[PDB]
């Protein structure tokens, strides 16, 4: 309802503040997002 | 709100306030955007535009054909009654 979105309100951060950490820790994120750019005007008409 | 005396309500958040950060910045975008495929006159349906038919009437074609042809019997004569 509320997207991330930088420029919005600054910079954002996903935090996680780990109580263990083993060899090799790391943290796999997965983003789901909507992103654009400008429209300019359409092609396809065929004559014939 | 409620004032109260002598226990006033502080006359602001003062200058001792810790300003956190300075992102504040929303960087404008700039961008072109192109969605320019060839398009192709026509698509396939089951079908568009018909009124199909709920009921129909009954229809018909018709003819004739023939001639006058006859065997005929006849009332025998009977008297003549009056006039």
């Amino acid at each position: 309802d509320k997207p991330i979105y930088t420029l919005q309100y600054g910079n954002v951060g996903f935090v996680v503040n780990p109580k263990t950490v083993n060899q090799n820790a790391r943290l796999l994120m997965g983003y789901e997002y909507f992103t654009s750019r400008t429209e300019l005007v359409n092609a396809g008409t065929i004559s014939t | 709100a409620l004032i109260n005396p002598q226990f006033p309500y502080a006359g602001p958040v003062p200058i001792p306030g810790p300003a956190p950060t300075e992102t504040m910045p929303l960087l404008n975008y700039r961008v072109e955007g192109r969605i320019a495929g060839i398009q192709q006159a026509r698509q396939f349906m089951p079908f568009l535009q018909g009124p199909h038919r709920a009921v129909a009437e009954q229809t018909y074609h018709a003819i004739g054909t023939g001639i006058q042809m006859g065997q005929t019997f006849n009332q025998p004569l009977i008297n003549t009654q009056e006039g």
